[PDB]
């Protein structure tokens, strides 16, 4: 099968800026190339055909063009909506092929999140494990050191973070941060801390609850 | 109006077999060829087959030829994928798609898609556990443990509770059961005046679940 080398592989833009997508064919594929836009959870939406040709009811801030086997998409003037996953494809030859991908990511000023912990409920506690969750709420940029103090004692591998996509309006994430024990690990510990580093703020920021109060 | 379902996703074991369907409507799929393509969590898209449902033609992906067949009924206006000896790797969501046009060979539209799990683990229901406020800015929310497989959806106060709400992409522990979160953020002082009531449905089990979050 014929590849398609897609670069960046991720890249970050402020709004009105003039972001440049470029995939690459191995072989020869003409113009039938088009481009896509998938948003997460939600399936591929078609931006451009043929190459260079702007499919109807996309903006005009998206364009396609071509030099022999080079490919670009250029987003003119970069918006808050424009945040996914951005795929080539060229579809000259069976099977169809995919490059694997442009993250487009929105630069925007530093924004500190504000902290939030959680203990662990009542009823997840007699099955045998509990749950401690840190939330960090509207940040950025993503880059985020969470860190889990258990009677001052850090932590690791114990912890799973998830973020949130990029807010349409804000450009901000959130961050969920759990960190998981035993039933009986928990059980012998009293203070629960989250420390969260993070560029919007000036040093880092601790909460914490003790088991026994809450 | 164009449309595209895929149907018939779920969990089976591996080595077990799962037809999948994609019924269009609003165009006849005989004008045109149709495709599936599959994504696997995290990854790019694979096209996996298609079909010229006029004279049934088949072309396949060497990754899936062999097991998968991909075939037509162009009186029900539907494409199918029948899957046999599935493999982990073979875990993905399955998008149906088309060309959709005489000299157009882009994919202008494509389904929801339909989640395909292949695993020898059961289904399990997720426990579903509130998030207090614990005193500006307050934080609730609810933790969704241990279910298999995805996907949940949660919704807060019916859906009618939108500003502010997170709910977090799962996350997959070393016990192979998943766990999400959903949080919102409401003022401090409007803790007293409203309730929130954290929505879950894990199709899978047919669990569905209403936690009150009390402060």
């Amino acid at each position: 099968d014929i590849q398609m080398t897609q670069s960046p592989s991720s890249l970050s833009a402020s709004v009105g800026d003039r972001v440049t997508i470029t995939c690459r064919a191995s072989q020869d594929v003409n113009t039938a190339v088009a481009w896509y836009q998938q948003k997460p959870g939600k399936a591929p939406k078609l931006l451009i055909y043929s190459a260079s040709f702007l499919y109807s009811g996309v903006p005009s801030r998206f364009s396609g063009s071509r030099s022999g086997t080079d490919f670009t998409l250029t987003i003119s003037s970069l918006q808050p909506e424009d945040f996914a996953t951005y795929y080539c494809q060229q579809h000259y030859t069976t099977p169809p092929t995919f490059g694997q991908g442009t993250k487009v990511e929105i630069k925007r000023t530093v924004a500190a999140p504000s902290v939030f912990i959680f203990p662990p409920c009542d009823e997840q506690l007699k099955s045998g494990t509990a749950s401690v969750v840190c939330l960090l709420n509207n940040f950025y940029p993503r880059e985020a050191k969470v860190q889990w103090k258990v009677d001052n004692a850090l932590q690791s591998g114990n912890s799973q973070e998830s973020v949130t996509e990029q807010d349409s309006k804000d450009s901000t994430y959130s961050l969920s941060s759990t960190l998981t024990l035993s039933k009986a690990d928990y059980e012998k510990h009293k203070v629960y801390a989250c420390e969260v580093t993070h560029q919007g703020l000036s040093s880092p920021v601790t909460k914490s609850f003790n088991r026994g109060e809450s | 109006e164009v449309q595209l379902v895929e149907s018939g996703g779920g969990l089976v074991q591996p080595g077990g077999s799962l037809r999948l369907s994609c019924a269009a409507s609003g165009f006849n799929i005989k004008d045109t060829y149709i495709h599936w393509v599959r994504q696997a969590p995290g990854k790019g898209l694979e096209w996996v087959a298609r079909i010229y449902p006029t004279n049934g033609y088949t072309r396949y992906a060497d990754s899936v030829k062999g097991r998968f067949t991909i075939s037509a009924d162009t009186s029900k206006n539907t494409a199918y994928l029948q899957m046999n000896s599935l493999r982990a790797e073979d875990t993905a969501v399955y998008y149906c798609s088309r060309w959709g046009g005489d000299g157009f060979y882009a994919m202008d539209y494509w389904g929801q898609g339909t989640l395909v799990t292949v695993s020898s683990a059961s289904t399990k229901g997720p426990s579903v556990c509130p998030l207090a406020p614990s005193s500006g800015t307050a934080a609730l929310g609810c933790l969704v443990k241990d279910y298999f497989p995805e996907p949940v959806t949660v919704s807060w106060n019916s859906g009618a509770l939108t500003s502010g709400v997170h709910t977090f992409p799962a996350v997959l522990q070393s016990s192979g059961l998943y766990s999400l979160s959903s949080v919102v953020t409401v003022p401090s002082s409007s803790l007293g005046t409203q309730t929130y009531i954290c929505n879950v449905n894990h199709k899978p089990s047919n669990t569905k679940v209403d936690k009150k979050v009390e402060p």
